[PDB]
């Protein structure tokens, strides 16, 4: 079995925990980068950079633009398995 | 005669759209636009894939850099500086102003930018000095790195020796470049200003840096990348080019016979001061500049009949400017012209201020006002005359009075009011 | 029209020196130097083996980035830009300015320049593009390599919505930003200016870049490699530092109880139009610029009472500058000091201007000369009060008036007029 979900959400969140600019205790699933952490698109571009190394492949920019929260990073990462 | 009057007396243009003021002029008002696509074997990992380009080559429109530098000249001197030069050639060439007497050097000053050093000459220089030595560094190499080499170089060429100015602002180099060289005049430093912008930093390693930076259309059709005010803008398309303008003390411009374009009337600046990336929604900084710029001039908003909007094709910042311009206009902003170029030229960086400024300058010469490419489809909230399309005649009987807005990085943004004698 | 009066209000200075301004000012009267000797492998193969830097650590008087910038800002932007927001909160510190009100942020703009972009940064993006691809490539690429991102973080951080305007002309950036100040201020469109320098581009690839353009001293001995006016001088010795100047109306200085140190009087700009890297042998630039700066501020030069120089320890250059001297202000000019700090704080490119609008004030300030260092004897061109070696007390029989010159590649050059009240 390549992956659960249970433990892709767990790097995801591991991952946002270690960046320098979220602040741990408000980072929930389905906060918002811009809106509720205060982030900016230079921000998420690192945060996404991140997640390519983290899981180990590569996001197209069009497809990276939409990921505006940790859930939905989640799903994407998810795509390639069920 | 503490604060005396500045006009226009000269344009000087190398842009995607060729080369030359009469040519450039009625390709834009005819809808030609200069984006094309990437063609090049380092550009397939970047997610850009068009760009505009200054036409080289010697059929008319073309630029041809040895008309006006010698063959030693390009190997010492960057592709920015030389369209630098070029640009200023043909501007004082269209002023009729050819300095030879001490007293009018001395009147005669310079002021332009470079928005951006080109990347590539660091980049080779630095794996030439890593794997071949000190020894193969060329002594060439710093001065073709420094902003203000244009101006030297423009300078020396015409013997201007007056004020000497180089900006670099980014994206609002050539505002400010022109607002500065009005306010010089203005307070009696110089009678004559050569002024503009210069930027030639289309390259693998910049794309990618502003395609990282999230600035740049994906969109893969040149005809359709770049669509201010449209509903699907996706980031602005880059350009090279230069432009120059001469400016002139009002009296010293009559007693020689020169034809005059139009008279600069007033500059503001202000800073947005909220985040470096995204403009203020509000488009509250947006707004202070265009008002410092009325009451610089002395004028009401009710006077304004053309906007030349910075709008690069961006989602928050076509709608902060769009935004700003309801707030101050009011009732007015239905009354206006609004139309953004840059679906003709790209977005010229250091040189899109001064370029647009020439352009604006020629609205007021003419009553006709440039369209805006692309904008077949429009939102809501963008309600405005955006001279879609097709340009437009626009003749008041009144002073036809116009602004060029120009926004940077960093939150800094530059109006010119420019008007018609 | 009207003409409102300019003061300055606060200091910051980064330096070679040290970091603080009462601190600066006691070491560089004192006759102590910033210039030490390189070390490292990746300079090795170099002509030059000498720099000055900005002390770093936890001392006082040491710079430590964590005192002015967060952990995420640290690695997001250049090290010109570190040191730029540091001076930027020493100075606001030292001028008792937070502006809280919207009035009070509109009324406040920037003006904060960089004289070069660090080419290390071009160098290790390009080639981490080249090796590992557009997918490593950081978004901060763009930013750190903008000239006015300075001038964008302090806007942010301190709310300052005025007139924003970054200038990037190599050598004369700071004397530039400190002059249009100034202007904008006289002129009505801010209240408050803060203004000024930063440069921090010393690297193997731009010591190698100035190296090969014969700039640099190749005096191995720091002790003695930056001796301006002196026989056996051969080139300049680079140096890194930011220095912001709050500059003020009058009024509003006054009315808001604030302590000033001087008030700015007078701003020339010339160009030689020469030659791109030798000055005018006479010095026809320097005179002219420095005379334009005189007629700004409405005073003769037997009003002048001291010069900080911009001799940078070169032949040709500090020649020029004391011909233009010794002809602008004739028999007057035995009557007058000058000196150039160089020989402390080394050359600081595109801060070097506004450090030394720094040293001017409070040379009037405290009506003290710092000295020229190294300067042990002169030949007899140099026949003038040169402040050598050792500190004077400044003495003159009205105000204290002081000029303070910026030379700059192309033959640009900079004027400030600066005078005790
Ligand atoms: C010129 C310098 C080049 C840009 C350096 C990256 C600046 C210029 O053209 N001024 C701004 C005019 N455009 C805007 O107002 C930009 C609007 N911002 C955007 O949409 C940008 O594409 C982003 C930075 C991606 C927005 O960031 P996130 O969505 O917050």
């Amino acid at each position: 079995p390549p992956l659960t979900l249970e433990g892709i959400q767990d790097r995801v969140l591991y991952v946002l925990k270690l960046y320098d600019k979220i602040d741990p205790e408000k980072l929930s699933v389905n906060s918002h980068f811009m809106k509720d952490l205060g982030l900016d698109s230079l921000d998420q571009v690192e945060i996404i950079m991140a997640m390519e190394d983290e899981f180990g492949f590569e996001i197209p920019d069009i497809d990276a633009e939409k990921l505006m929260c940790p859930q939905e990073i989640v799903d994407y990462i998810a795509d390639k398995k069920d | 005669r503490l604060h005396r009057r500045v006009v226009i007396t000269g344009i000087g243009l190398v842009t995607p759209l060729g080369v030359g003021t009469h040519l450039v002029w009625d390709r834009l008002i005819g809808g030609e636009s200069g984006i094309v696509s990437l063609v090049g074997e380092e550009y397939k990992s970047i997610p850009c894939s068009v760009a505009a380009y200054v036409p080289r080559g010697s059929d008319e429109g073309q630029f041809n850099e040895q008309n006006f530098v010698s063959k030693s000249d390009i190997k010492s001197m960057s592709s920015p500086t030389i369209m630098a030069i070029g640009a200023a050639e043909l501007a004082m060439k269209d002023s009729g102003w050819h300095p030879q007497s001490e007293a009018d050097q001395v009147a005669t000053g310079v002021a332009i930018g470079m928005g951006m050093i080109p990347l590539e000459v660091v980049s080779e220089t630095a794996l030439n000095f890593q794997t071949k030595g000190y020894n193969k560094v060329s002594p060439f190499f710093v001065p073709k790195i420094l902003v203000n080499m244009a101006a030297g170089q423009v300078s020396i060429r015409y013997k201007l020796k007056g004020p000497n100015h180089a900006v670099s602002t980014a994206c609002t180099t050539g505002a400010h470049a022109v607002g500065d060289s009005f306010r010089f005049i203005a307070h009696g430093d110089a009678d004559v200003m050569v002024a503009g912008g210069t930027d030639s930093c289309i390259s693998p390693l910049s794309l990618a840096g502003f395609s990282r930076a999230r600035a740049l259309s994906t969109n893969s059709d040149p005809k359709l990348a770049c669509r201010p005010f449209h509903p699907k803008r996706d980031g602005f398309v880059m350009g090279e080019g230069a432009a120059v303008l001469v400016l002139e003390e009002y009296e010293h411009a009559v007693q020689r016979r020169a034809r005059i374009y139009a008279e600069v009337l007033g500059y503001g600046l202000s800073g947005d001061a909220g985040h470096i990336t995204a403009p203020d929604p509000e488009g509250e900084g947006a707004l202070r500049c265009m008002a410092a710029a009325l009451k610089d001039a002395g004028v009401q908003p009710e006077e304004i009949s053309y906007i030349n909007a910075h709008a690069t094709s961006t989602p928050l910042g076509d709608a902060a400017e769009n935004k700003a311009i309801k707030h101050l206009f009011k009732d007015h902003a239905y009354a206006l012209a609004v139309s953004s170029t840059k679906g003709a030229t790209g977005h010229l960086l250091g040189a899109a201020g001064a370029v647009e400024a020439a352009f604006t300058t020629l609205a007021c010469y003419y009553q006709k006002l440039p369209p805006t490419l692309n904008l077949d489809c429009s939102e809501p909230e963008f309600d405005l005359n955006y001279v879609p399309l097709k340009a437009q005649e626009w003749k008041t009987e009144k002073r036809f009075i116009g602004l060029t807005n120009s926004f940077g990085f960093g939150g800094t943004n530059a109006t010119l009011c420019i008007a018609g004698l």
